[PDB]
């Protein structure tokens, strides 16, 4: 029946949260999304949940479209904003049944959000510098943990960080914008996974095009061409005329994507060009942009300096193979990482782990302003706002206090999703952050995260679990705005 | 029903037959582009016109259809207040003061 | 709410698994399928039972999907997979009620699976390939108990001749193998013994007028999807072919007599109305390449294909006998007989033995079946669990306890008591050091497994265990189902 649409809306919020409450966190349980046609899907992230979750109540529609807005804005955090919004709604409904007129609640929530964002922009961590490597390597190892490579995982975590630092490509705005496809996968056989090492350039496994091409070339002009070099029955037969003509222009090292040629031996000896087939298209585009050149199909008649650069192309025995070590291009983009062992089928999970470590490291590198993850931010915000509510002193004390208490539901759900006792863990987090403010000498106790491996309070800046400042700021702002909008809606009776 | 409004705004004369159809028979605009907002709705943005005579448009957004209607009602309330300022030139203090004053 | 959906999921899994629990082994109890039309169905295959039956619970639907995939992936054992999954979920029910998170349970299951994968290879007996004596023993052991009992000779010779005709040496030593690129030619007529094996691809389509040199000493097949017309006023394809001078050309449409003479001038044999399901194996056996852009045309367009072509007419059918082609990767196995009522199942068992041989190349290992391997791995897990500590040890023992369901069912569906036999098998298996005793399926009597002589490929049993464990973790990782109905 219902006695107040406030109650009905907060029940809708509680339901829509409880549906997606469990899936938050890397240890979240998957959800079983059945449809009318029976084509069911399985997912563990809230964005994929709410994009196809069948909603019926208008409050639920509002909450889910705020969630979609947050996802389109910053990406991660949909689960967190939905959970925080639902917690705020239910706490504010209890407080309005405590005979508080909702506009005071809205004002208190807005003031609390302003104070929270100002606090976060004041007590964040600026470790995302060149001095920060131990935290970064620790984060890579922790995200890389629970695998058979943990013996040698230290070297992988040490090479990935300075590789992505080196392969970092600046943009037109003078900021680091690492392209993920720049680091290319590479298989290897023979030696096991513990013998892998970092290579500063892409190395394609193919047949030996020629032997007259030296390791280091002072001047290289990549006249990349798709067509093969063969004699058939500006040239009718694409073997000599265009190659020599562009040699006159200055094409020294030509990366011919086409097939091999019978008389190409002398031309490669005198010029220093290579003919490699079966080149992966993404790798070909990357080496095109790494060498600062476009893809040329034919050469019918620009050629002055647009041709790509391959300064050093080592022609030696690498993993008992003659890999074409095309590196030192004009733009520092072409590089690859070896994956040893026997083959790619068993180490495919190792490949995905390396990919995700690369992704998390490069996301940490961007958004130079960063905050500790794992619920430390929420605990610090709760401690701040509990004091700020009493300091402010107007009639929004209860509103700000319940906003502070509602922020500690994220550590609770992370704790319960990690099979650990939720209340005990959040209480430990709260007590640890009490010393951050009460004790002025305990300044460096502000990043006690949640080590989900054991579910124990732990330093997290050293651990390295990081969240972009913009992500948390926008998440909190959107959650507060959604709470204000829902609380501002009561013009029904049911 | 929106044909008359569109013709009034962007200055397009109506075209019923292909016999007298020309470019100047229509109304040109500076830019006409479609954008995606949050990936859940496509709104065309024909931004700028040669002669946008007495017309503005605001993409009124909000949590739901109904609060969007609320924003529209607020905008039209402001427009009507401005119109009342135009028609009648007499101003009073508000915020409940006139009501209590006149009650006394 | 909460764990209640998990209990419902595992209850659905248990109630769908036990439907066909009793229908595996050499003495499977038979089942009824009663459609609501008065009909009555005779069926033993549990896979057929689940395909015929329909259920509404989505978890059961996912289990049907995994059973079908396992059927279409490695072969038999689907009933064993379903039984193992059902038993593991049923035994995990108790731990779910124990107020422990599914995360610790699934972690314990993962560790148990990792242990089982190793201990299977520990106990697997080595086998040899192409060794006619005990390969034929395996044929009489496992490839039997089908409808090939009186005709095992044809199946065995067909398998042994066709093991070395789809091998792919892509990244290793013939470890890549497929059962689809083989040319199975299933046509009735004559005696069943007329079936043979050929090194090449056969086409049931042939030109209407084979009064011409259809066979050349070195055919150079090139795939072409275009149909030749009378002339340009397209004839240009004829000169384009003449440029590279091949001798065989494949097209999917008919060729006119005038166009046939034009292609004779082009020095190529035109083949019409070919099928894509046959054109793919044509290209595989001949290494053909297709290209039509004049700029891209080069010396690589036309390559050597067959080695000795010929066409015969057996059973008033326009055959096409390509033999001794370049690549023995898509060869021919002939299938003749008076009737085809069993030969389809014969070739299914042939592909089963083909997977057996392929995995023997992968891992030359046989596991002692008849509950011997199951009891061995259960004993290994139970003895290894003594050192294990923490709450996760209980699932690590319950998975082993629930894995003994296969010998339990084998003993149950033969009349013998399922308790005394199991207790005797377990008690003697532990004190035995390296015996791996396996219960006889027919008499339901304990017997040393070497004497009985039954075995399974390591790969198929490994896949069954992996699929069962992954199904268990998938069904335990579901926290809620509400998305509508
Ligand atoms: N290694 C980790 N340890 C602890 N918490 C983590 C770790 N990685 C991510 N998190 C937590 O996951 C939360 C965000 O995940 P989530 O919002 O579910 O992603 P999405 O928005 O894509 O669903 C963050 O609050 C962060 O604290
Ligand atoms: N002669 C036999 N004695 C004991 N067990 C047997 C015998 N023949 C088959 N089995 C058992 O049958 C099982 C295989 O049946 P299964 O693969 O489930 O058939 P399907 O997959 O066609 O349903 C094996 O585990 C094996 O132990």
């Amino acid at each position: 029946t219902g006695e107040t649409i406030r109650s009905q809306n907060v029940m809708a919020a509680a339901s829509i949260a409880n549906i997606v409450k469990s899936s938050l966190g890397p240890v979240g349980l998957d959800k079983m999304l059945v449809d009318d046609i029976g084509d069911v899907t399985i997912t563990n992230d809230g964005a994929t949940i709410l994009k196809l979750l069948e909603v019926e109540h208008p409050a639920a529609k509002v909450l889910c479209e705020l969630a979609d807005l947050q996802d389109k804005e910053v990406g991660d955090g949909t689960t967190s904003v939905v959970i925080i919004a639902a917690e705020l709604l239910k706490n504010a409904d209890e407080l309005v049944k405590q005979k508080i007129h909702p506009t005071s609640v809205i004002s208190g929530y807005r003031l609390a959000c302003k104070e929270a964002v100002r606090y976060i922009n004041e007590n964040l961590i600026v470790n995302t510098d060149e001095l920060g490597r131990d935290c970064l390597i620790n984060a890579a190892k922790t995200s890389m943990s629970s695998k058979i490579i943990g013996i040698n995982g230290d070297f992988f975590a040490n090479m990935v960080v300075d590789a992505v630092l080196a392969i970092k490509y600046t943009d037109i705005r003078g900021q680091p914008r690492y392209p993920v496809n720049s680091v290319n996968i590479l298989k290897a056989h023979g030696r096991s996974q513990m013998e892998s090492m970092l290579i500063s350039g892409y190395a394609l496994n193919c047949v030996v095009g020629s032997q007259g091409m030296p390791k280091r070339i002072v001047n290289a002009k990549i006249a990349c061409l798709d067509f093969s070099l063969q004699k058939t029955k500006r040239e009718s037969d694409i073997t000599k005329e265009r190659i020599q003509k562009i040699l006159a222009t200055g094409a020294n090292v030509i990366l011919t994507t086409g097939g091999i040629d019978d008389m190409c031996l002398k031309y490669f000896v005198e010029a220093g060009a290579m003919a490699v087939r079966r080149v992966l298209k993404r790798d070909l585009k990357r080496i095109a942009k790494a060498s600062g050149a476009t893809i040329l199909s034919t050469l019918a008649n620009f050629e002055a300096a647009m041709l790509g650069q391959a300064e050093e192309v080592v022609q030696e025995r690498i993993c008992d193979d003659e890999l074409i070590l095309i590196k030192n291009t004009k733009a520092r983009t072409s590089a690859s990482i070896i994956l040893r062992g026997a083959n790619d089928f068993m180490c495919d999970e190792m490949e995905r782990s390396l990919h995700d470590a690369l992704c998390v490291v490069k996301r940490v590198l961007e958004s130079k302003s960063v905050v500790p993850g794992g619920g430390a931010v929420e605990a610090a915000l709760s401690i701040y706002l509990e004091n700020y509510a009493t300091s402010m002193g107007s009639r929004e004390q209860l509103a700000i206090a319940e906003f502070a208490r509602s922020l500690l539901v994220i550590p609770n759900t992370l704790a319960v999703n990690a099979a650990q006792d939720s209340t005990d863990l959040v209480a430990k987090l709260r007590a640890f952050h009490n010393e951050a403010q009460v004790n002025p000498e305990r300044k460096n106790l502000k990043w006690i995260g949640l080590d989900l491996s054991n579910g124990k309070p732990r330093d997290n800046k050293q651990a390295g679990v990081f969240e972009p400042t913009i992500v948390k700021v926008k998440s909190l702002k959107f959650a507060t705005e959604a709470a204000i909008t829902i609380l501002r809606i009561d013009d029904l009776i049911k | 029903e929106d044909i008359e409004f569109i013709c009034k705004t962007i200055g397009t004369k109506p075209v019923a037959h292909i016999d007298q159809f020309t470019a100047d028979m229509l109304g040109s605009a500076e830019l006409a582009e479609e954008v995606n907002l949050n990936g859940s709705g496509k709104l065309l943005k024909i931004t700028g016109c040669a002669s946008p005579g007495k017309t503005v448009t605001i993409v009124v957004r909000g949590s739901n259809k109904l609060v969007i209607e609320e924003a529209e009602r607020s905008i039209h309330d402001a427009l009507c207040v401005i119109r009342c300022l135009v028609k009648k030139r007499a101003l009073i203090a508000g915020g409940g003061a006139p009501e209590i004053e006149l009650a006394l | 709410s909460g764990r209640k959906v998990q209990s419902g999921n595992i209850n659905a899994a248990k109630t769908i698994a036990d439907i066909i629990r009793t229908c595996l082994g050499p003495k499977s109890m038979m089942k009824m399928l009663l459609d609501p039309m008065g009909g009555i169905v005779m069926t033993n295959d549990g896979n057929a039972i689940l395909r015929e039956i329909q259920v509404q619970h989505p978890a059961a639907k996912s289990m049907i999907e995994i059973s079908r995939t396992q059927d279409e992936e490695v072969g038999d054992g689907t009933t064993s997979v379903i039984i193992l999954a059902g038993e593991m979920l049923s035994v995990a029910e108790h731990f779910l009620e124990q107020q422990m998170h599914p995360t610790v349970v699934i972690s314990a299951y993962r560790k148990a699976l990792d242990d089982m994968i190793s201990t299977l290879k520990k106990i697997s007996i080595p086998v040899d390939i192409s060794d006619s004596d005990m390969m034929l023993n395996i044929i009489n052991s496992s490839i039997t108990t089908k409808a090939i009992s009186r005709w095992s000779s044809l199946a065995c010779n067909i398998a042994l001749d066709a093991v070395k005709m789809v091998q792919f040496e892509e990244n290793g030593r013939k470890e890549i193998d497929i059962k689809k690129y083989a040319r199975v030619e299933k046509i009735p007529g004559g005696i069943i013994e007329d079936s043979c094996v050929l090194r090449g691809v056969m086409i049931n389509k042939d030109v209407t007028h084979p009064r011409m040199r259809r066979y050349i000493k070195n055919p150079r097949i090139v795939l072409l999807d275009s149909s030749l017309e009378y002339k340009k006023g397209i004839q240009q394809l004829c000169e384009d072919i003449i440029q590279l001078k091949p001798d065989v050309v494949i097209t999917e449409k008919g060729i006119s007599d005038l166009a046939q003479h034009y292609l004779m001038r082009a020095n190529i044999t035109a083949i019409r109305r070919v099928r894509k399901t046959d054109n793919n194996r044509i290209a595989r056996a001949c290494g053909a390449r297709i290209v039509s852009r004049p700029e891209e045309l080069r010396e690589d367009d036309v390559g050597t294909g067959a080695g000795l072509l010929e066409i015969k007419k057996i059973g008033d059918e326009y055959f096409t006998f390509i033999t001794d082609c370049k690549d023995p990767k898509a060869c021919t196995i002939l299938l003749r007989g008076a009737s085809k009522e069993i030969l389809s199942e014969v070739e299914r068992n042939l592909q089963d033995a083909m997977q057996v041989c392929r995995n023997v190349l992968l891992d030359p290992q046989l596991v002692p079946g008849g509950g011997a391997s199951e009891m061995a791995v259960a004993h290994a897990l139970t003895e290894k669990s003594k050192a294990m500590t923490g709450v996760e040890q209980w699932p690590y023992r319950a998975v082993a306890q629930a894995l003994e369901v296969i010998p339990r069912t084998l003993i149950q569906n033969c009349g013998a008591s399922t308790i005394r036999l199991l207790t005797s098998l377990r008690a003697k298996h532990t004190q035995e050091n390296c015996e791996t005793w396996g219960v006889n399926g027919e008499t339901g009597t304990l017997v040393d497994m070497k004497e009985l002589g039954i075995w399974e490929p390591l790969a198929v049993k490994l896949q069954t265990y992996k699929t069962a464990v992954e199904t268990a973790v998938l069904l335990l990782r579901i926290d809620d189902i509400v998305s509508g109905h």
